[PDB]
């Protein structure tokens, strides 16, 4: 027998000696407290309170504000006969074109 | 698993072909490997190239949804010739 | 303390939080000097941000 | 960003001073605290990015990848402890330390202000990954898998290094905040052509590119479960994040040089999908699925339109969570049947019904079932590529047939049909395994409700 | 590079004009990194000689930390000295030769014509 | 089963001989479709660019891209 | 206004409540099929009020109750559209699904997974009434993929049978081939009109719309089992007879025809698309009704019958009569 | 599987129910803000630029 | 089923005068 | 509420109910049932909520981003002024985007509430939409996903070259 070796162990079932096991640990008190850590700091901390935190973000990248500003500025140019948008972004009086 | 049951290169001599037929658990006259044209098969057997739908279903197989035994040399396209895919069972016309 | 290992990472976050707020003091070269957020200082208020 | 690097470094005395059964619980508890803490980077603005110091800033692009990365450590610590219960305590602490070290390199890869620090961390993420693959892998072919993973990436990146130093000699700096403003239009010569290739090919390797993807089906089926999760979910997204950083400097030469790599990816997303049709190895099927999804991210970055960048970042986040859940499902077979052959273990819905429901949910989100952000990313990429060229929809739509056909076949083979007769160690699902599936999928199902936090710098 | 600078005064680790600079603090973070390397040298020195990694050699770890901090302090002083010398030589050479360093007329973007290359 | 997974996956390149048959299959299957899709999308985008740069393509409402 | 929209959304929320009831259980239910049957009974009784107050006045509206996304110019809002089509189809869909559930209390009594079956059938009903009430192509794609995936999960019901799983994989393959054309249509409308909402599509009124109509014809061929993409509806009888009776006769398979009837302000302005729909519908109604003449399995014959009527629906769309086609669906 | 479902719903509802009750007690009692024009000389803090009280609390404390 | 570690057959590749 | 002018509506002109039949139509009785059983308790609940709200009044403010020097008066490769220019342009970019969103909302609501006669009666909203989409396409289209004020100014200079060539070639 080449390279003398241990016999290969068994793929052990945690539910034989511990039918109340969650699968984290074979010592049941440490196992159930690991279950409590996973569920509390994974659901009662991160999913629920974190989803509340993401739910009430203060206007993530100004998607509210830029609407409301628009609801003023269209008012600023529906009244006084200005067009709603120019074809120019920057002022064409302060652009020096290259001559030909 | 040990290496003398695993596949090797394509055999040349008839004693190597006979030892490989002893490996794949099939008879020597029926032992046909894929031909040496360089495609990358090796000594893998070329089974009769039909579906598992043509298998007689009333036999008590080991894997009934495959209609396939244990240790029997599988086809090269076995996931292609299951009943979920391409059927080569004979048609009336 | 019987649970001295559960206060490495919260005290570590307090330490990183304080180093970041303290690093925000050294990059305050334009504290109330931008051409947008410039204004007159309100009384009993010597910085615009910390 | 020094409030996230200091606790991640503090996780090393948290894992080397812990008691012999506490070394999973302490790291999982504190890493979940760090992941809940990681939502503070949602202070983004529609004009300015969240900019911390000379060394670190975090825009709306690096932020979801950061939250995903700091969320991926507890999921790896849950996923990678049932096959390491008989492992020695010292090497168990070493495995946890390598995962924490890889998180430490990743969280300051994405927040890198100056791009040579991005390069140093971007190639620093090889070393704990390489140690994980070659040390805690399970089969014989991992050692070869330590070479193909390594010497491909460096074979692109040591030219890339040179390229970055050229910008340090030409533009004057490698800050991304400066190079938004001092970027010059890169003309046509062979010099600027190899400048483009040197900037792009290392990220093409780590996307992966169709043709340079040979490291990936070998580095996923030979890693352990935490390794496969972190290579699928983040380490393929270093390439996409880096391309979104680095194509700023590469205009307008990208508008006529990127065509062959667009063709490579638009045909590789068909060919690797047809490879996903014919995989006997389940974990290989999930790896080729990762290639077939990241090809669209390559296309959406190279066509460089806003719909394409938002679709590419949504598909990167969504495919990260989807492929991590799929590799954990492959692990939840492989810890009970002890073979990655997909045709071996059939009929698991008769045995594991809630786990079969998790297989159903991951198999539906892999084919981008709306309104999941898989379909948001996939959809915006397809819209922008119809904007690019009107024939490309064919190669998108044909892909969106075959993307179904391996997502459902993996759903049909592993779950439906007659069960296996010679197997009787199909144990019930642990609370670890179902908690693992829930923490993979339920953030991906909650991001359907509010996707506007994962949609790039130009939402 | 500076072999014409450190040739009139050889074998000086810190010259007289090295003290005209602000010295590093005791709370210098690079010096604290070298102190971390000293504690890691103590830890590896425990680990390779099969000692307890945290218990054995508190005087040994303490002198490893003190020795790395004591060498690193003067290495940081020489580092800051040589970069200050580099910038002092650069600024004196920019002052001495104005015709090689013209004040660049930065014309604003209203005159700068950059050709628009569209993405479609 | 282990033998079939080994023949399908881990014994492909050690069973390979590069000859004229496999070369004219590999080049015809690997780079052939790529060069074809290159010609297709390049012809279509050159036609599209020639239409856009003159205004001959109706691009009135196209503002999301 | 306070009545119509209220009972409209109350219909759909009343449908979504027993999914929350079945998912949040601890005990075994005391007669859960009676619970869901009473739910959809009261949903029919509820949805008859907006039908009556549409028949009297002619009151159509849009409930854009939740703006969900803004991709730089395109507003993705949770928008429902109550017009003639929803007001005449939602009572028919709810009433037929109510009859199918009270048939399923008789048929599926041998199943211990009967509660899972009624859960899945309610999920299909929710996604179908998302499909027929959508205001835009993204929400219509949500309902589209919802009814496609519930076609998968309810063809492959007895999952140990290989042919059922194979027919479900077949059905999704043909549906994704339809999805190619539907995503082509969404791509064309986004790029050339900057919209997915149907109001702006109908207002801008394109006239060189041959390619998006070819995409919508491919979508209808994938969903309503027209020729070239038909055989999934023959193979789709391998699921349960309530699944066939509801989905593949009355409720699912009239969704692509609903997509074509939905776009009548665009299909009214194309002759070539009408000729394509006319030839395809005649091809389908010839071939399926010819196949149904010699068969011997009764479910195959009635499935070929409803595919023949889908071919007739395609013909009567092709003659510029969408409303006779919708009357034919609800008949 | 039933034990996982009961523990999952319990540890979600453990902060699901009291935080939804807190959202109720903020939206009914504390109250959503109202839009106003900017006065002369008055410069708010950055958290007084948002609508909901919870977004204002986040913008004052964390950001 | 367990983890593979190298045997004598693999280790005799590293034992010659050369590689 | 909102602003009635930026979201315009025609005057609501409902016709009168003309009862001709002898059967009482169920809409009036279902309307009174929904009025008594649902509408008034929701009214009382909303007014209870209103009395809870009114005890603590406070306000937010619509933040004014005042104008800074734009990209045309910034020196080349000077980041301290072109940063302000770029942030100004990106905020104006989001504002123009939301203006186009407001015009889309106007057009869709005109097509709905003008019903079957939508092709004629919404010519003014269609004309406003066509002009603002032509302006948005000439302003921000085809910039690229790495857009900046340098890119927008380069596009604007190209189009002013084309307009000057169009003026010169016909004069
Ligand atoms: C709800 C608890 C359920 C059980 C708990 C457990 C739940 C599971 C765990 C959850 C864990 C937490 C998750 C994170 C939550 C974060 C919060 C959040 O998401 O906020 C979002 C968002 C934010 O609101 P906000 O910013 O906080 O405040 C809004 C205003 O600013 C301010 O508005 P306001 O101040 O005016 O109102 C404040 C509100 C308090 O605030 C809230 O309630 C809002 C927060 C609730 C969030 C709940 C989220 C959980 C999920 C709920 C939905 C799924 C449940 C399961 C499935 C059910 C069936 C679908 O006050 C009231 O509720 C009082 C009014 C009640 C009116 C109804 C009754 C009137 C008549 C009564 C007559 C009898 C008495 C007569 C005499 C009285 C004398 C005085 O809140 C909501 O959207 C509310 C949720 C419900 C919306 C409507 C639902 C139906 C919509 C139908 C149409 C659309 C769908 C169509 C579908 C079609 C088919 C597909
Ligand atoms: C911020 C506040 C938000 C509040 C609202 C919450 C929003 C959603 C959150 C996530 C909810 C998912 C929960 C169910 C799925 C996962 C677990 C599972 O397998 O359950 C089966 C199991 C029921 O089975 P069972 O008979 O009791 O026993 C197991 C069976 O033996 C074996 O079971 P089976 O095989 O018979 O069942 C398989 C069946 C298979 O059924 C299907 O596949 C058909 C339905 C899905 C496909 C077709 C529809 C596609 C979408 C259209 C409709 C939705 C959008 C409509 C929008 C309006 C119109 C546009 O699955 C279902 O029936 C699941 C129903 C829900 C499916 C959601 C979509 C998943 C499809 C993939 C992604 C699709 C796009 C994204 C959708 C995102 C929606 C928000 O569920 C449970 O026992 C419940 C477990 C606890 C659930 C906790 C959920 C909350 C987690 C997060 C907490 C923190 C955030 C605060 C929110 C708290 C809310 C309570
Ligand atoms: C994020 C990138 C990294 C990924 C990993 C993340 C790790 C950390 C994980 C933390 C949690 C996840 C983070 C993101 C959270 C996203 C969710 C969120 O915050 O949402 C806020 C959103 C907020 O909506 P909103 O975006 O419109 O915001 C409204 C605006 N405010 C709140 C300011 C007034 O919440 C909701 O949408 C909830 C709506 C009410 C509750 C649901 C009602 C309907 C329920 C279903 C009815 C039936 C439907 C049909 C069903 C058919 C069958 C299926
Ligand atoms: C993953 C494997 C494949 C990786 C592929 C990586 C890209 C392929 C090409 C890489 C070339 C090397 C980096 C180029 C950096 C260019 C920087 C620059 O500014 O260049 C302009 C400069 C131009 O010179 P200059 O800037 O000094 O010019 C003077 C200035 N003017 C123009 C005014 C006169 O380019 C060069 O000097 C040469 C560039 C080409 C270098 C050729 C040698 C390398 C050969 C290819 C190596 C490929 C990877 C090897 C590993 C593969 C596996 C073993
Ligand atoms: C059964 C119990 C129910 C709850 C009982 C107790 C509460 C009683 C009633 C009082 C509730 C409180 C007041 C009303 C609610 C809040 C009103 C409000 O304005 O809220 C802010 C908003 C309204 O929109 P908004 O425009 O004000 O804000 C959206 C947020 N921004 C603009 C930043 C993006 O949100 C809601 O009202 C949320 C409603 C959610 C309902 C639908 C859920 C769908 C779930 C699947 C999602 C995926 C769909 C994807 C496709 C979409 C289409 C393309
Ligand atoms: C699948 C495997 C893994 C992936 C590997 C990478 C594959 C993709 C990269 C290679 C694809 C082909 C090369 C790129 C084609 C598009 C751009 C290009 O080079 O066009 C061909 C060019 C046309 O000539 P022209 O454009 O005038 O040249 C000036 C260029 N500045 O033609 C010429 O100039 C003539 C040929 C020049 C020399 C070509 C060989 C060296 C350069 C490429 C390496
Ligand atoms: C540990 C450090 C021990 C140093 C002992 C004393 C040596 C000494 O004084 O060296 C002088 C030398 C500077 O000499 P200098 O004239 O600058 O010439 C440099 C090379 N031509 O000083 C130096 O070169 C300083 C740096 C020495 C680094 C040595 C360890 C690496
Ligand atoms: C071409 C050709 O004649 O190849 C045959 C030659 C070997 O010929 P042989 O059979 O040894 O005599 O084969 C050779 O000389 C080597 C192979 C030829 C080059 C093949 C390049 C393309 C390979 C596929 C790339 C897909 C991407
Ligand atoms: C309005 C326009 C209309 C145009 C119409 C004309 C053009 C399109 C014509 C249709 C072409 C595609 C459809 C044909 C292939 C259908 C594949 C399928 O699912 O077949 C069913 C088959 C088994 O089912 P069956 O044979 O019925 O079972 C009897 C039991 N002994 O199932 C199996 O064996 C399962 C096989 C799984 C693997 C499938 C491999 C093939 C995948 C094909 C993808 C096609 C993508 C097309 C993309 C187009 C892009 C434009």
């Amino acid at each position: 027998l080449r390279w003398q070796e241990d016999p290969e162990p068994e793929d052990e079932n945690l539910y034989e000696k511990n039918p109340d096991s969650h699968g984290y640990d074979k010592d049941p008190a440490v196992d159930v407290w690991n279950m409590r850590v996973v569920f509390f700091f994974g659901f009662s901390i991160v999913l629920v309170l974190g989803s509340t935190f993401v739910a009430y973000l203060p206007d993530y990248r100004m998607q509210e504000w830029a609407r409301r500003e628009a609801e003023r500025l269209v008012k600023y140019r529906e009244a006084h006969g200005l067009p709603l948008m120019e074809s120019n972004c920057f002022d064409p009086s302060k652009i020096q074109l290259p001559e030909d | 698993i040990t290496k003398d049951m695993l596949p090797g290169p394509y055999p040349k001599t008839p004693e190597e072909r006979a030892a490989a037929a002893k490996k794949y658990n099939m008879r020597v006259e029926d032992y046909e490997p894929y031909p040496d044209d360089g495609m990358g098969y090796g000594d893998y057997p070329k089974l009769p190239d039909r579906s598992q739908q043509e298998r007689d279903p009333w036999y008590d197989w080991d894997h009934p949804d495959l209609r396939l035994n244990w240790g029997e040399p599988m086809h090269w396209d076995l996931d292609m010739y299951i009943r979920n895919r391409v059927d080569t069972s004979p048609t009336p016309v | 303390r019987d649970h001295w290992i559960h206060v490495l990472v919260p005290v570590g976050f307090v330490f990183g939080y304080y180093l970041d707020r303290k690093n925000d003091e050294k990059l305050a070269a334009f504290r109330n000097k931008s051409l947008l957020y410039k204004r007159e200082l309100k009384p009993q208020e010597e910085v615009t941000w910390k | 960003m020094l409030k996230y690097i200091i606790p991640t470094m503090m996780l090393m005395p948290l894992t080397w001073l812990s008691k012999n059964s506490m070394i999973w619980i302490n790291t999982t508890l504190h890493s979940l605290l760090i992941s809940l803490t990681s939502l503070l980077l949602l202070n983004q603005f529609g004009d300015n990015s969240l900019n911390f110091s000379l060394t670190f800033f975090s825009d709306s692009l690096s932020t979801p990848l950061l939250i995903l990365t700091m969320w991926l450590l507890p999921l790896m610590l849950m996923a990678s402890q049932h096959h390491l219960s008989k492992e020695n305590l010292a090497r168990k602490k070493l495995f946890i330390s390598m995962l924490i070290l890889l998180q430490l390199f990743l969280i300051m890869t994405f927040t890198a202000t100056e791009l040579i620090f991005f390069y140093i961390m971007f190639e620093a993420t090889l070393v704990p990954t390489l140690i994980i693959i070659t040390r805690w892998g399970n089969q014989t072919e991992r050692l070869n898998a330590g070479l193909y993973f390594l010497f491909y990436t460096l074979a692109g990146s040591l030219p890339l290094l040179v390229a970055l130093i050229y910008i340090q000699n030409t533009m004057g700096s490698l800050n991304f905040l400066i190079l938004q403003y001092w970027v010059q239009p890169m003309p046509n010569s062979w010099s600027n052509t190899f400048m483009w290739l040197a900037c792009m090919m290392a990220f093409m390797v780590k996307m992966p590119l169709y043709g340079l993807h040979l490291w990936l089906p070998k580095a996923h089926v030979e890693a352990p479960i935490a390794g496969s999760m972190v290579l699928a979910a983040i380490l393929l997204k270093l390439g996409g994040y880096g391309m979104m950083r680095i194509t700023l400097l590469l205009n307008p030469i990208t508008d006529f040089m990127a065509y062959p790599f667009i063709m490579l990816s638009l045909w590789g997303m068909i060919m690797t999908s047809s490879i996903c049709l014919r995989q006997t190895d389940l974990k290989s099927l999930i790896a080729y699925s990762s290639v077939s999804h990241m090809a669209l991210v390559i296309v959406a970055i190279l066509i460089q339109t806003p719909w394409s960048y938002m679709g590419a970042t949504a598909l990167m986040i969504a495919h990260g969570l989807t492929s991590s859940m799929l590799f954990c499902l492959a692990n939840s077979n492989y810890e009970r049947v002890h073979s990655r052959t997909m045709i071996l273990a059939r009929g698991l819905q008769t045995l594991l019904p809630l786990m079969a429901a998790w297989w159903l949910l991951a198999s539906l989100t892999n084919l981008a079932l709306p309104p999941s952000i898989n379909l948001i990313g996939e959809l915006f990429v397809v819209m922008s590529t119809f904007s690019w060229s009107n024939i490309t929809i064919i190669l998108m739509g044909l892909n969106m047939v075959i993307t179904a056909l391996y997502s459902l076949y993996m759903l049909i083979t592993t779950q439906r049909g007659k069960h296996t007769h010679h197997i009787n160690n199909i144990l019930p699902s642990f609370t670890r395994e179902n908690a693992l599936m829930s923490l993979h999928m339920l953030p991906l199902l909650l991001l359907s409700l509010n996707p506007k936090i994962i949609l790039g710098p130009l939402y | 590079m500076m072999t014409g600078r450190q040739a009139r005064a050889p074998l000086q680790f810190l010259p007289d004009e090295a003290r005209s600079l602000p010295p590093p603090k005791l709370t210098d973070p690079r010096l604290a990194y070298i102190g971390f390397l000293g504690y890691c040298s103590g830890l590896i020195d425990n680990a390779i000689r099969r000692r307890p990694v945290l218990s054995a050699g508190l005087h040994r770890q303490f002198l490893y930390i003190t020795s790395f901090v004591f060498v690193g302090y003067y290495l940081l002083k020489r580092q800051d000295y040589m970069y200050a010398v580099r910038d002092h030589d650069m600024f004196s050479y920019i002052k001495s030769h104005p015709e090689d360093f013209p004040e660049k007329d930065k014309k604003t973007y209203r005159e700068v014509f950059e050709e628009f290359h569209p993405v479609r | 089963l282990i033998r079939w997974t080994c023949a399908r996956s881990a014994n492909v390149y050690p069973n390979f001989r590069p000859n004229t048959k496999t070369s004219l299959l590999g080049a015809l299957f690997g780079i052939g479709p790529l060069i074809f899709w290159y010609y297709v999308f390049k012809t279509d985008r050159d036609r599209k660019e020639k239409l856009i740069q003159e205004g001959k393509l109706d691009r009135t409402f196209n503002i999301s891209y | 206004m306070n009545l119509f929209s209220s009972l409209t959304l109350v219909t759909l929320i009343l449908l979504t409540m027993p999914i929350a009831a079945i998912n949040f259980n601890t005990h075994k239910f005391t007669n859960y099929p009676l619970y869901v049957k009473t739910t959809i009974s009261c949903a029919f009784i509820t949805s008859m009020i907006p039908t009556m107050m549409f028949i009297h006045t002619g009151q159509e509206m849009i409930i854009s109750n939740w703006h969900w996304l803004t991709i730089q110019t395109l507003k993705l809002s949770l928008s429902f559209k109550m017009d003639f089509f929803s007001m005449m189809f939602v009572p028919v869909a709810l009433f037929v699904t109510w009859s199918i559930m009270e048939f399923s209390m008789w048929y599926m009594h041998s199943d211990p997974n009967i509660n899972q079956f009624f859960k899945y059938l309610l999920l299909f009903l929710i996604t179908m009434l998302i499909l027929v009430t959508a205001n835009n192509l993204f929400q219509l794609f949500i309902g589209w993929e919802g009814v496609g995936i519930m076609s998968f999960l309810l063809i492959g019901w007895w999952y140990g049978r290989t042919d059922a799983n194979t027919a479900a994989l077949q059905a999704i393959l043909y549906n994704r081939i339809g999805d190619i054309g539907f995503i082509l249509a969404m791509a064309w409308f986004l790029i050339n009109l900057n919209t997915w909402d149907l109001q702006q599509i109908f207002m801008l009124n394109p006239n060189d719309s041959n390619l998006p109509l070819m995409g919508l014809i491919l979508a209808a061929t994938g969903k309503s089992a027209q020729f070239g993409l038909h055989p999934w509806l023959p193979s789709a009888m391998e699921g349960p007879t309530p699944v066939s009776a509801l989905l593949h006769s009355s409720t699912m398979v009239v969704a692509g025809i609903f997509l074509l009837i939905r776009f009548y302000p665009l299909t009214e302005n194309n002759k070539f698309g009408q000729s394509i729909m006319l030839c395809l519908g005649a091809m389908t109604t010839l071939f399926t009704a010819m196949c149904a003449l010699t068969q011997n399995d009764i479910k195959k014959i009635i499935a070929f019958s409803t595919s023949s009527q889908l071919g007739l629906m395609m013909v009567t769309i092709g003659i510029n009569q969408p409303h006779l086609a919708f009357l034919h669906i609800c008949t | 599987d039933k034990r996982f479902l009961k523990l999952l719903r319990f540890y979600i509802l453990l902060t699901g129910i009291p935080v939804v009750i807190g959202i109720t007690l903020i939206n009914v009692f504390i109250g959503e803000a109202e839009l106003a024009e900017i006065p002369e000389g008055y410069v708010p803090e950055h958290w007084e630029y948002f609508k909901h009280p919870i977004s204002r609390w986040i913008a004052r404390t964390f950001f | 089923a367990r983890q593979w570690q190298p045997d004598v057959e693999w280790a005799e590749q590293y034992g010659g005068a050369v590689m | 509420s909102w602003d009635k002018d930026v979201y315009p509506e025609p005057p609501r002109r409902t016709p009168a109910p003309s009862p001709q039949t002898s059967l009482p139509n169920p809409i009036t009785y279902l309307t009174k049932a929904f009025d008594l059983l649902v509408d008034r308790p929701v009214t009382l609940v909303r007014e209870f909520i209103e009395r809870q709200h009114a005890k603590n009044k406070y306000y937010y403010y619509h933040r004014e981003f005042r104008r800074v020097p734009d990209i045309t008066e910034c020196h080349e490769k000077d980041v301290l002024c072109m940063f302000e220019a770029e942030m100004q342009w990106k905020r104006d970019y989001k504002v123009d985007q939301e203006i186009v969103n407001i015009i889309q909302e106007r057009l869709k609501a005109c097509q709905q509430r003008e019903g079957e006669s939508h092709r004629q009666n919404c010519a003014k909203e269609l004309q406003q939409f066509t002009q603002v989409v032509k302006a948005y396409q000439d302003r921000y289209h085809d910039l690229g996903a790495h857009y900046s004020a340098r890119k927008c100014l380069a596009k604007q200079k190209q189009r002013m070259l084309a307009e000057r060539k169009a003026t010169k070639e016909a004069a």
